[PDB]
């Protein structure tokens, strides 16, 4: 009985149930690709990631080795 | 940025030589030292589209007066004659990296030679000795960030 | 100088030209590194009844609302280490002749 989970679990309620299904079978794809969109993003900022602890980690050496 | 100009005053043609030789004595039709001064200087510089300014003329023959005279002979000529004939800081880095293969964040001998391997010509003894030494500019054992710049420069 | 300035020039030449050829070979390496975490991460679909169709759409669409949020607080990350290297990149950082030739000879 939380105010915001009553109000979360109900944007499924408002986007889906609520119309035709040869109109869900051309949005449940959509979503889909809402998600490997979203998942590849989430793969290139992963690599990036790893690559910022390597010039941190040289810039790290620079600004102690040059004091 | 300095043993990259004499490679390319090793590698000039003699029949471009030939063309600098010539050019050269006219350049010093009237010195003494038979060498290239500020008066001669003076003159293919002002008789050229310029006035530099005395001083200004006197540091154009430092940055090649490996002598101390202050006149660019002949072979200070050709060093000038090739500083007026490259590769990024942002590129620089991500070369720098697949140098540094434990990822420590330099380049021990052992990086280093892996590398030249890996150029499919054929490294000697020496090749390794004289290269390590002209990067590391302390004898730390390494070529750091820093170092790899300055080693770096003007190479295509 | 035990070896002639231009092959020391030679050799310099011939290492920056692997080290990008190992550099377009390791960002290729990681462009298939994508599609395979992209086939399990984002296993691709492939139909169902007018029923218990729907309470996938009601999944998928509570996948995104986490999905992006998996996206966001990597983000923040990244866009954090963005702001510390410019942070520490300053801390650092703080320490002609063909036309003469053609008017001689
Ligand atoms: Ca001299
Ligand atoms: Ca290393
Ligand atoms: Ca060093």
């Amino acid at each position: 009985r939380e105010k915001k989970k009553i109000l979360a679990e109900r944007r499924k309620v408002l986007a889906i149930d609520h119309l035709n299904e040869d109109q869900l079978r051309e949005k449940a794809k959509e979503l889909w690709q809402s998600i490997y969109n979203l998942e590849a993003e989430k793969f290139d900022l992963q690599e990036k990631f790893k690559q910022q602890k390597y010039e941190i980690n040289v810039l790290r050496n620079r600004i102690n080795d040059n004091q | 940025m300095d043993d990259i100009y004499k490679a390319a005053v090793e590698q000039l043609t003699e029949e471009q030589k030939n063309e600098f030789k010539a050019a050269f004595d006219i350049f010093v039709l009237g010195a003494e030292d038979g060498s290239i001064s500020t008066k001669e200087l003076g003159k293919v510089m002002r008789m050229l589209g310029q006035n530099p300014t005395p001083e200004e003329l006197q540091e154009m023959i430092d940055e090649v007066d490996e002598d101390g005279s202050g006149t660019v002979d002949f072979d200070e000529f050709l060093v000038m004659m090739v500083r007026s004939m490259g590769k990024s800081e942002e590129e620089l880095s991500d070369l720098f990296r697949m140098f540094d293969k434990n990822a420590d964040g330099y380049i021990d001998l052992e990086e280093l030679k892996i590398m030249l391997q890996a150029t499919g010509e054929t490294i000697t003894e020496d090749d390794i000795e004289e290269l390590m030494k002209d990067g590391d500019k302390n004898n730390d054992g390494r070529i750091d960030y820093d170092e790899f710049l300055e080693f770096m420069k003007g190479v295509e | 100088s035990k070896i002639s300035a231009s092959r020391k020039l030679q050799l310099k030449t011939l290492l920056l030209q692997i080290a990008k050829q190992e550099l377009e070979r390791e960002a290729e390496e990681r462009r298939g590194e994508k599609g395979r975490a992209l086939s399990t991460r984002a296993q691709p679909l492939e139909l169902l009844g007018f029923a218990e169709l729907q309470d996938l759409a009601r999944q998928l669409h509570a996948r995104v609302d986490k999905v992006d949020e998996e996206r966001y607080d990597i983000e923040a990350k990244v866009t954090k280490n963005i702001t510390e290297i410019a942070d520490l990149t300053q801390k650092i950082f703080d320490l002609s002749a063909d036309a003469m030739m053609q008017a001689l000879l």
